[PDB]
């Protein structure tokens, strides 16, 4: 079985073009129908179109003459171009296919598209308000957060416009109690979020609790330690 | 190379064709000649030579011949029934078959009627081996007419890609054209030795001259019209062709 | 062209119960020939690509547990689970495939329940680094909790604060089926320095009376 | 001139498994020209002439099931089956053909297995007709049985008998994959008439302790 | 498709000649290469030689100047002569060929020998210890052979030198439980075997169980009934 991955241009200024490439990389491929599907954040799925290895395009009649799926059989890559982007193209875009052996000598064409293999998705937004980096503060463990056996501490990462941002705890070590809350969109137009984790109150400062903030559209990487209040 | 459903077509023209470098190259897995056996190619002249090029499977090379049937000869590339040229084919596994499959070479396998000889069809209309309109989209009983060889390097022979070139010599009704080659020997002056000077056939002793032709005249004649001088094509010097010795 | 309609859009089905979903059609399927109607069923957890569960209308494949079971044929389809599980909270779609315009469903929220788990509450004052910048975020955290219908009332010097806060809530936890909530109060440095007590009063069904966590600006 | 070497000479591959065979060469094949390397594959059941399976190196013909599959090219060749079957116990050969001296392989024993099938045992005294002739054959039969590693101990009046018996065993049964064994003890009439109890003690993995079938000479 | 059959001289005294004829008898023949192949009992196959319809002999260089394949196109028969037989010519001999259409105008010669049609084989042995006939006894069904629902009975056919011998049950009727064991070669030089069949213990004497013994090199045919012990 192969696996698929994408590579878009993060953001996009309005009425630009959209560039996404989905590179097949696995063992022996057996697919014949490479499709992109679309998903607005917290809304329903939507199928964009496919391309076949016979070069037989097919598109959804709600994005016609805005989509063009190409196919480069010298890199094992295919790609999708959305020209004239609009504000309603805020979505995560997947590339998906069907890992099934292909014989027209036994079988009709609409037998090979139920989307077995799946990509990983890449967020996008017809924005343009340029980009920015996050500002980080540590929210210290305190007795007002402490209760009995446990106490909570976290990291507040705020004011950034590149939606995909990640905060880990101790380079990915702590998975207990670590909970990153959904980012919030302020009136200023920038996002903000806070990730918090609980840890035994006997262990306020004892061990390492460093939040690793990484901003992938930019190249921001900062580690912040959280310690009890002075 | 070029696909099998849109083959190429090069029209070789006036030149000097040496089918010996082809015939003896020993790199060809298949070299069949139909109108004319191979060794006599470098001794004939035609009006036009066409060369068609494409890529097929390994065991589909037996349908490139006059009077065959199959998905290739039916509707991809049809050879007339009185073919004249030659068919050449060689394995090309290392060039066209990559790791995972080429899927770059297509071949039509859904047509309405078999091709006329040397006819070509690059359309891409949706078939319909069913009984209902299609409007122009896949579905049941009506499918896309092109399939793709997925070539892989670990394929048994007979599934590896072969490259094919079909030479077709034609003779319309012109005045002449290409033709075999013509080697050139030496020249022994002073000795009744048979000779041929690009067409002039004769016998006699050849001797260095001291006449001066005009720079477009090949040979000289006497009164009573007998060839008595020639010009050597390679070195361009005049030589007197005195008849042999007799009495 | 052809649309499916997923009717039960929210399910509060707890552990050991029945979990059912309807999805009709706008045309007919089964391809009046041999066999094999054309549906599929997709499970989507948050932050994942969807995985598929069912090939044709009922049949499944290696990888999904056998507790997910497909039913229905013709134009009325229903998928059945195994009294739910620990991590089944997802969004479900029924993709069709009949000719070209591959359409999906509308979604489903197979939830569960809990009982009476009150939140751990915690209030965080703004970090000294941020007060340099000239703004004060005051975070209040509500940890683990079943009923999400929680209320967060900020008070500044005992004045209920309206219109300068934002909340967000996590997906129902796959282990203990709880929620967690973070409310952020945003002030200027100037306005922050004008008041003393910052309080966060949480109301919730597992609390007999509301809990207030509070600090006093400028007291180590 | 040119020899093939079949390496795996015995296979105990049960039902639903992988069944592979190697056969190399001592020169090269494929005839450096168009195509079409030159092998064939023959299945031989006992008491039959061989049947062929594969024309050139992989391609088959009408009559063989499509579960027998050929692979390999150049000078390394391998044939693949379909997880075996009910009647696949045979001997297999890879004949070549390159110029004149058509050579064959060495053989292969695609077996299978069973489980724990103990034999039915049965002892037969000599017929009255044979005792007229002046010799006594005492037959002991072991019916159906997986592990062929069975032991047949003859005893005459409780004396273990060595060197007057012969056994033979059947080919693994195409239906139930068992073996059957017949041991014959040969005595003179004179020596037969000198003892009383004739016993046949069979040892086998499906028996918790050995089974003895016995008779008493001269007791209807 | 045609079928082929053989006819040898059963046994053979040492340093004699060997006579085998393989008669083609079917529809329209299409073969061009008639080959004999050899097989020692429980050993590997070995190709002897062929004959073509052009009279082009070819032999294996391990039996050269001992083999001569002839061809009689007036009976559709071809034949093989092994002169000066030895003890290592104990084998079953097959005649085999290739049922494929024959054109040298399209095809090399070594394209037509992969042995598609096959004969039936005839056993042989460079023996000489004259011949003999089998002695038969019935091995009665007994309680020592009986166990629960079934009981076994059989026929012991011993002391014969002509290897090919057959014993059937009820003229070929019973195929259930009938198992003939491999013949054994005694020190006396003669073969012996025993064929046994199981049958429900409710049916000890009830139905017919007669072993039909036929010895083909000789002309022995005897039917022996097996009944429970007196
Ligand atoms: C054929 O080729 C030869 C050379 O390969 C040409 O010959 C030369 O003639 C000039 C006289 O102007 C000499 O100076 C050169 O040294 C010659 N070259 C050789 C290699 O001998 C010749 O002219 C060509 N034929 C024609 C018709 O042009």
């Amino acid at each position: 079985q192969v696996q698929l991955q994408e590579s878009g241009p993060g953001l996009v200024k309005p009425s630009e073009t959209l560039s996404l490439t989905c590179t097949v990389s696995g063992g022996s491929i057996s697919s014949y129908y490479w499709s992109w599907i679309r998903q607005p954040p917290g809304k329903g799925l939507e199928w964009i179109g496919y391309i076949s290895y016979s070069g037989s395009t097919n598109y959804n009649p709600s994005l016609k003459s805005r989509v063009t799926i190409s196919l480069d059989t010298s890199k094992n890559q295919f790609s999708l171009k959305l020209s004239s982007v609009t504000a309603a193209d805020t979505a995560v875009y997947y590339c998906a296919s069907n890992g099934q052996y292909y014989d027209i000598l036994t079988g009709q064409p609409p037998d090979y598209w139920y989307f077995d293999l799946w990509g990983r998705g890449t967020l996008v937004t017809v924005s343009s308000a340029s980009t920015k980096g996050p500002s980080v503060f540590p929210l210290a463990p305190s007795s007002k957060s402490t209760s009995g056996g446990t106490a909570a501490l976290g990291c507040l990462v705020k004011d950034y416009f590149p939606e995909p941002v990640t905060v880990s705890w101790n380079s990915g070590a702590l998975t207990s109690g670590v909970h990153t809350f959904p980012a919030v969109l302020q009136s200023s137009g920038l996002y903000s979020l806070s990730s918090v984790v609980t840890v035994p109150s006997s262990s306020l400062g004892t061990q390492t609790y460093i939040c690793n903030v990484n901003h992938k559209p930019s190249n921001t990487k900062v580690d912040k330690k959280v310690e009890p209040k002075s | 190379f070029a696909s099998v459903y849109a083959w190429n077509r090069k029209r070789i023209s006036n030149c000097v064709a040496d089918y010996s470098v082809l015939y003896n190259s020993a790199s060809f897995s298949t070299f069949k000649c139909y109108g004319v056996s191979p060794t006599k190619l470098n001794d004939l002249c035609f009006t036009n030579v066409y060369a068609d090029s494409f890529v097929i499977r390994g065991d589909e090379v037996r349908q490139i011949a006059p009077g065959q049937t199959g998905k290739i000869a039916d509707y991809n590339y049809k050879l007339p029934d009185d073919f004249t040229g030659c068919v050449i084919a060689w394995n090309s596994n290392n060039l066209d078959s990559k790791v995972g499959g080429n899927y770059n070479y297509l071949y039509r396998l859904f047509r309405k009627s078999n091709l006329k000889p040397f006819e070509r069809d690059i359309s891409t209309e949706i078939y319909q081996a069913g009984s209902t309109p299609c409007n122009g989209v896949e579905g049941f009983n009506c499918y896309f007419p092109l399939q793709s060889y997925g070539f892989q390097p670990t394929n048994g022979v007979g599934y590896q890609p072969y490259r094919v070139v079909v030479l077709s010599f034609e003779l319309l009704h012109a005045p002449a054209t290409v033709c075999g080659p013509k080697k050139s020997t030496n020249l022994v002056k002073n000795k009744c030795v048979n000779f041929n000077f690009n067409g002039l056939t004769g016998t006699g002793v050849l001797t260095e001259s001291n006449k001066k032709f005009l720079p477009f005249q090949q040979f000289g004649r006497d009164i009573a019209d007998t060839t008595d001088a020639v010009r050597d094509p390679q070195t361009l010097e005049i030589l007197d062709i005195t008849p042999c010795s007799f009495g | 062209d052809i649309v499916m309609t997923q009717s039960p859009d929210s399910l509060a089905v707890s552990l050991g119960e029945r979990a059912t979903i309807n999805c009709k059609s706008s045309q007919s399927v089964l391809y009046s020939s041999n066999n094999k109607n054309y549906l599929a069923w997709y499970q989507q957890k948050p932050g994942q690509p969807p995985k598929l569960l069912i090939y044709w209308a009922s049949t499944r494949e290696s990888g999904v547990p056998d507790r997910f079971s497909g039913s229905g044929s013709g134009t009325d389809f229903t998928l059945t689970i195994s009294s739910l599980q620990a991590e089944d909270v997802a969004v479900y779609y029924c993709q069709q495939y009949y000719s070209t315009p591959l359409t999906f469903g509308g979604g489903t929220k197979v939830e569960i329940k809990r009982t009476v788990a009150a939140p751990s509450v915690f209030i965080f004052p703004p970090s000294d680094e941020q007060l340099k910048s000239g703004t004060a975020s005051v975070v209040c955290l509500l940890n683990n909790f079943y009923p999400r219908e929680a209320k967060v009332q900020w008070k500044v010097d005992n004045a209920l604060q309206s219109g300068n806060s934002q909340e967000s809530v996590t997906e129902q936890d796959s282990k203990d089926s709880t929620y967690s909530l973070s409310s952020t109060l945003t002030l200027s440095k100037a306005d922050y320095e004008k008041h003393k007590v910052y309080a966060c009063e949480v109301t919730h069904q597992g609390l007999s009376s509301p809990v207030t966590k509070s600090f006093n600006r400028g007291e180590c």
